[PDB]
């Protein structure tokens, strides 16, 4: 038999994060944009979660760059929009979702390159 | 008491800014022509609401809901606001 | 409709006619390989990567360049497609330099992928490889043209969207070589996309070049502020350190390129940065102190004096969030000299009416137009993408250009009508042959450059404009929803303080001198104390040492737009926001934060204290500052050029000139490209060849 | 194909497929899926309610016989509903054979413990539940197995931080070990290793 | 190395060191690169 | 190729030098700073440009496999000489 | 209906009742914890920092979170009484060592960065 709960989902309490760590974060949901340098498009098929970038210094042993927040490395993939806006707010997490950019499609023609009169006429090949 | 600005914030096919909308088209033009040097600014909402805000010496400022109002009443709020009432 | 059914591995597919073997590849989420075919370049054939196989077919066809025929069935996995792959990969492969490990395409390089997923993993050459001489183009663009493949990318996107025809082939057959066959700089404002599409390490980022390795970056998508085109942009850092800028796919801004001065002019942010806060000592020279005594003097100034004695000038690289904010501290000192450097007519509806200075057929809509006409502005320099643009639509509408101003160069063909202004009172009258030919047209478009209304008679030129805008809307009737009149801005910051309400220009500063004076990043020296009386309280907050920082009292550290998550506004009205890719440095805070503070400090603190804040009073004063990719806006066309009517201000005899007349000028136009040392090597190189 | 290629086993693939289409139709109540892997691993999918009663068939049943439960783990995909997907390895020592049984949780729903069948599956799920939060109902003593004294949260969920939330350090003053929040004085070093170009076409999914 | 003695470079140590920790002559690690940000430097002179 | 900056710190050969006022300066005191002499810059520009009779020259550094791959370097350029880019060996073809 | 299985409550008045017997149980223990620990703090403090604990979670309204806090506050009892704490975990409850963080803007904004 079930209990039939009418509230929505929370389990912060659970998670053991610091309070720091759930109020003032904010988190981007996002498909990553394809790199300029590569042709290849698999990288920007699934939706990912990244935390707000924060403060990071110098050591001053060796120069490294150190950090002291624990969330600058998370990236979390999820497959749809909603399931990350799911796990956001099930988490917590103020968020900001960017709509996803496709390519729009485009009318490529072979003979256009040697018209007889318009201006896509190729000087060079 | 003294104005400083008028904030006009109408959304562009809502339903419950179709008023605002005939004011901005029809009565606008008098209107600044009636202030010439005070700021009128006419933005853009959401489908949220219409609002209306004045804004007064020292940083204070009001507003007051436009949703459902006719040209009539968006004409009757605005010169009570550029008056001494309220 | 009119679509075609075709196969893909025996799945039906509906395609228009017209559609390629590799589009309709890749409507069912399949990615053809390919070396020379670019979706937004002209259609090339010859890196042959793209041979496919048809079913029944005995040859494999280019699946970049054939046309898919009704009922084809494309076998993209097959034997005969996987052997041509490995054997085009094999050929592509056999002269190429084993420079891998010193190439700065090494982890990002299509040919290295492409060879691990459709070739073969060894190798069966056992010749000598052929080398060839390097060309010297330039202090951008790094060549090291062993590593080329011949693909003519480069060659095709110079002839075609940058418009400069210097780049070539030379010799034939296994000599075949790709450049200028003469020492010549391929210098343009667009001319950086040539690392981006080149395939290969033949063509690099001299700046960048052996500092990182492509998976050891960080990408932080943002946006650009070099200009008012609001240009997507991703930044790359490793270990708290912007290493380079790369553009970001947006179809409707951009699409994926950015100017030279967005991508090579990062290194600026390394350069005269102001770290800590500082005041003047008793012998006048500025001395570092905490944030804790700056504040309390600028907040005893501020408290001190009151009204039309505050006034604030916002420079050009400011956003919104600092722009309310500094607007609702002098609002709170009942102060309304709120003024920006760059100049709008503020007669008629002026900045009330938003329509009245955006760029209202949008960058997306140029390619809709039939004629443009282009008024008192140089669009290759002032806005490189939206000149990109309209080249684009030139080159696939045959889209009929004209220009009134000086006769610069635009790398495109147009029609010069001259310099005088008086062509536009010619032209509205309808004494003019354009006059026709903007009624007869069925898109019209005119646009009318900022910098041109940083004139005297400005106003005159900005009613004249919208005289002709009004005279095509009456005499061509109504188009539905076409927008005629639009303002191409050049400043970041410009759209942003126009809808918060700050006042065009720096008129209301030499009317009232201002007893304090707040410089929120203003560094164009509209004012210099000359301007001001005697004992002048001067305050800078600003990222850079560049002329408004020695003549101020106190210095407030604030932070470059790629160490806050900022919001600007676009020269179509479009509000964007940037992300954090570094933290500011030293002691230096974001803008609103430090003007919060400095708030809290005098007493009269402001009602937020978070961003989400800021964004909800942006959101009180202006909607739309609030709604990230929107750009669609009514149209109040008519009741400003209502009020435009209303005053008759005359025009000046004096020649329209733009402010960017040659590349040279191009580069250096704001404090982080001044503090640029690859802007100051582009000016050297294109102020003498060498 | 030959020297570089495993070579394949259709007998037990078969053998595989069969026992599956065998066990499908004994509990019609509770399997929703049976796969065979192609180099032969024999996967049933069950409702969470089927634990139990799943479990003992195969272990009692004559012709399953797994006596052995080999290992007992859990997987963490936040893209999913139930959050938290449960294997279960299991060895038949009379048959020569191994099956796996995979159910499904979230972090609220509590998931059958299964020390009446196996009395291995008390520690596995211990470690379950300190490395995922996933509560198992009705075991003899379900506490953290692996983490400090202490811990708080499930270092094994995909968002919980790699190098946690506190660090350890010794204090004079106070003459203890005592946690204070991670500052480490060098970062590490994220890296996109991925490739933009597909390595195999045989798992290519829908463009939706 | 007698019979058969290393190959001679010039940059070869041609006196060897043994473990120095605990020295004078100790290792001490440091930070190789140059320094990143450049500060503005304000003018010498008075602006009035 | 050392150098020695106007404090007295040796400069190393990535020119990095701790400023006079730079407190970091302290972890060098009762000790020594650690600085190779062997400045390959300068150990490289000892090296004679070789004299090859062929438009095109061929590098892998000497030693076979225990050098760097093998790369093919063009010297028709006779205002500069080829560089081999894994190694720093100059080429030229015969010229005067 | 939202068919939810249930952990131990059906409704929040019996995981209110849970919560009362661990709050119970925690205050009967916790001067045991003060003299087996031998640590410096009094029962009080011991008491109020329960209580903090406790009140740290008030605002829970869904009783399987509510059931889940009470399993995991009766695993850290459980942990307590056996004395498989030491001292340094009771004591971690009090952040000793830890400097006291300002929340006003002013002070956050001189410090650094974070908000
Ligand atoms: S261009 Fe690509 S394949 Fe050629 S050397 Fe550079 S990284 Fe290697
Ligand atoms: S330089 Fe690059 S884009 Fe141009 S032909 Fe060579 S490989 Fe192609
Ligand atoms: S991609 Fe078709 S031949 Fe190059
Ligand atoms: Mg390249
Ligand atoms: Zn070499």
């Amino acid at each position: 038999q079930l209990i039939a709960v009418d509230e929505k989902l929370d389990i912060t309490t659970l998670t053991g994060v610091p309070e720091e760590h759930i109020k003032t974060r904010k988190v981007r949901i996002f498909v990553p944009a394809r790199n300029n340098m590569q042709s290849g498009v698999n990288n920007t098929k699934k939706w990912k979660m990244e935390f707000d970038t924060r403060e990071r210094w110098e050591n001053p042993l060796m120069g490294w760059s150190s950090t002291a927040d624990p969330l600058s490395n998370l990236v979390l993939t999820f497959s749809t929009k909603e399931d990350a806006v799911a796990f956001a707010e099930k988490n917590g997490w103020s968020f900001d979702v960017e709509e996803r950019k496709v390519p729009k499609p485009k009318s490529k023609s072979y003979g256009a390159n040697f018209s007889w009169n318009k201006r896509t006429r190729v000087s060079t090949k | 008491l003294g104005l400083r600005e008028i904030r006009i914030h109408l959304c562009q096919r809502s339903p419950g800014s179709q008023g605002v909308r005939d004011f901005i088209e029809k009565r606008y033009v008098e209107l600044k022509k009636a202030n010439p040097d005070l700021p009128i600014l006419i933005r853009e909402c959401s489908d949220v609401q219409p609002k209306l805000w004045a804004r007064y010496a020292f940083g204070q400022e009001k507003n007051v809901s436009l949703n459902n109002f006719s040209a009539d009443q968006v004409t009757r709020t605005l010169e009570n606001v550029l008056s001494g009432k309220a | 409709s009119n679509l075609i059914e075709v196969f893909v591995d025996g799945q039906s597919v509906m395609v228009e006619p017209g559609t390629t073997v590799l589009q309709a590849c890749e409507k069912v989420g399949m990615q053809i390989p390919r070396f020379c075919y670019h979706e937004r370049l002209s259609v090339a054939g010859n890196c042959r990567m793209c041979l496919v196989e048809i079913e029944k077919a005995p040859k494999v066809v280019a699946a970049c360049a054939m046309p898919v025929m009704k009922g084809w069935n494309i076998l993209t996995n097959s034997e005969k497609s996987k052997k041509a792959r490995e054997g085009v990969m094999e050929f592509l492969l056999a002269n190429h330099p084993l420079d891998c490990p010193i190439c700065d395409q090494g982890g990002e390089c299509d040919l290295q992928d492409q060879s691990m997923m459709f070739g073969s993993d060894r190798s069966r050459f056992l010749e000598g490889k052929r080398a060839v001489e390097d060309k010297n183009i330039g202090p951008l663009v790094k060549t090291i043209m062993t590593r080329c493949i011949q693909c003519t990318r480069c060659i095709r996107f110079a002839s075609e969207i940058a418009g400069v025809d210097d780049l070539g082939t030379t010799g034939r057959g296994n000599d075949m070589q790709v450049g200028t066959y003469i020492e010549k700089m391929f210098m343009s404002e667009l001319s950086g996309n040539i690392i981006d599409i080149c395939p290969v390490g033949a063509l690099t980022s001299k700046p960048y070049a052996f500092t990182a390795r492509p998976w050891e970056t960080r990408k932080t998508e943002s946006i650009d502020v070099m200009d008012a085109v609001g240009s997507n942009i991703v930044v790359s850092t490793r270990t708290g350190e912007v290493m380079r800028i790369l553009p970001r796919m947006h179809e409707d801004i951009n699409e994926e390129w950015i100017s030279d001065k967005t991508r090579f002019a990062y290194d600026g942010l390394k350069r005269q940065r102001l770290t800590q806060p500082m005041i003047r000592n008793e012998k006048g020279l500025l001395t570092y102190t905490t944030w804790e005594d700056a504040l309390s003097r600028v907040a005893g100034m501020l408290q001190s004096f009151q009204g039309n004695d505050v006034a604030a000038i916002a420079g050009g690289l400011v956003d919104a969030e600092a722009l309310v904010a500094l607007k609702d501290l002098l609002n709170r000192v009942d102060s309304d000299s709120l003024c920006t450097e760059e100049v709008f007519p503020t007669a008629g509806a002026g900045t009330d009416l938003r329509s009245n200075y955006l760029l209202n057929t949008t960058i997306a809509g140029v390619e809709e137009a039939d004629v443009i006409l282009l008024v008192g502005t140089n669009p290759r320099f002032e806005a490189p993408l939206f000149n990109a643009r309209i080249r684009k639509s030139w080159l696939h509408n045959d889209l009929k250009v004209a220009l009134i101003g000086s006769p610069v160069d635009l790398t495109y063909r147009y029609d010069h009508l001259g310099d005088s202004p008086k062509i536009l009172q010619d032209i509205a009258s309808g004494n003019h042959p354009f006059s026709q030919i903007l009624k007869e047209a069925k898109k019209p478009m005119v646009v009318l450059g900022s910098s041109a209304l940083q004139r005297s008679d400005g106003t005159a030129i900005l009613a004249a404009v919208s005289n002709i805008a009004q005279n095509i809307r009456l005499s061509s009737g109504v188009t539905g929803d076409w927008k005629v009149m639009n303002i191409l801005h050049r400043i970041a910051s410009q759209v942003a303080a126009l809808d918060l309400g700050y006042k065009p220009g720096v008129e209301a500063i030499r009317k009232n001198p201002p007893k304090v004076l707040f410089l929120l990043g203003a560094d164009g020296g509209c004012i210099t104390r000359q301007d001001l009386p005697k004992d002048c309280f001067i305050i800078y907050q600003g990222h850079h040492g560049d002329v408004g920082a020695p003549m101020a009292d106190v210095i407030l550290p604030g932070a470059a737009y790629t160490e806050k998550s900022a919001t600007y506004v676009n020269t179509e009205g479009r509000a964007q926001q940037t992300k954090v890719a570094v933290t500011p440095p030293g002691l230096a805070r974001e803008d609103w934060k430090i003007i919060r503070a400095l708030s809290e400090i005098a007493g009269m603190t402001l009602p937020y204290d978070t961003l989400d804040q800021v964004r909800s009073r942006l959101e009180e004063v202006s909607p739309n500052l609030v709604r990230y990719d929107d750009v669609e806006g009514a149209n109040y066309f008519q009741q400003a050029n209502e009020l435009s009517k209303l005053v008759n201000q005359q025009l000046l005899a004096d020649p329209l000139v733009p402010p960017q007349l040659t590349i040279k000028d191009f580069y250096m136009t704001d404090s982080i490209s001044r503090a640029s040392q690859t802007m100051a090597k582009c000016v050297k190189a294109v102020t003498e060849g060498i | 194909t030959r020297p570089t290629i495993r070579p394949r086993n259709d007998v037990v693939h078969k053998q595989l497929s069969a026992f599956g289409q065998y066990v499908a139709e004994i509990l019609p109540k509770y399997v929703q899926q049976v796969q065979v892997s192609c180099f032969n691993e024999l996967e049933i999918f069950i409702h969470p309610d089927g634990v139990i009663p799943v479990l003992t068939f195969l272990r009692d049943h004559t012709n399953a016989q797994f006596k052995s439960l080999a290992d007992l783990t859990a997987v963490d995909v936040p893209t999913r509903q139930n959050r938290f997907e449960i294997v279960y390895n299991l060895l038949s020592l009379r048959f020569n054979s191994r099956i796996r049984v995979k159910t499904y949780t979230d972090e609220l729903t509590p998931i059958e413990s299964s020390v009446t069948v196996y009395k291995a599956a008390n520690w596995y799920e211990r470690e379950i539940w300190d490395m995922f939060g996933v509560f198992f109902a009705n075991h003899p003593d379900l506490r953290r197995i692996l983490t400090d004294y202490g811990f708080e949260g499930h270092p094994f969920r995909k968002d919980f931080p790699l190098s946690g939330y506190v660090e350890l350090r010794y204090d004079d003053e106070v003459k203890r070990v005592v946690a204070e929040p991670v500052e480490l004085a060098q970062e590490f070093r994220k890296f996109d290793l991925n490739s933009p170009w597909e390595a195999f076409p045989a798992y290519r999914q829908p463009p939706e | 190395p007698t019979t058969k003695p290393p190959t001679a470079r010039k940059y070869i140590w041609t006196n060897h060191k043994f473990n120095v920790s605990g020295t004078p002559q100790q290792y001490v690690p440091y930070s190789t690169t140059r320094k990143k940000i450049q500060e503005w430097v304000p003018p010498s002179t008075p602006y009035k | 190729g050392v150098r020695t900056s106007p404090t007295g710190e040796k400069v190393t050969h990535t020119g990095q030098a701790y400023d006079d006022g730079d407190y970091r300066r302290v972890r060098f005191s009762d000790r020594q700073k650690e600085v190779n002499e062997n400045f390959a810059i300068d150990l490289i520009a000892e090296q004679p440009v070789s004299e090859v009779g062929s438009r095109v020259i061929s590098c892998d550094g000497g030693g076979g496999a225990l050098g760097h791959p093998r790369v093919y370097i063009n010297l028709d350029k006779e205002t500069k000489t080829g560089t081999c880019g894994y190694c720093g060996l100059q080429f030229r073809q015969p010229h005067h | 209906g939202t068919s939810v299985k249930p952990i131990f409550s059906r409704d929040m008045n019996e995981a209110k009742r849970r919560v009362r017997e661990l709050y119970r149980a925690w205050y009967r223990e916790v001067p045991n914890t003060v003299h087996l620990f031998q640590l410096d703090i009094s029962v009080k403090q011991g008491r109020d920092k329960v209580r903090e604990m406790f009140m740290k979670n008030a605002h829970v309204t869904d009783p399987r979170v509510v059931d889940l806090l009470v399993i995991k506050g009766k695993m850290e009892l459980e942990e307590t009484i056996n004395v498989w704490k030491q001292r340094t975990h009771i004591m971690r409850f009090f952040h000793e060592t830890e400097a006291p963080r300002p929340t006003d803007f002013l002070s956050k904004f001189y410090v650094g960065h974070d908000p």
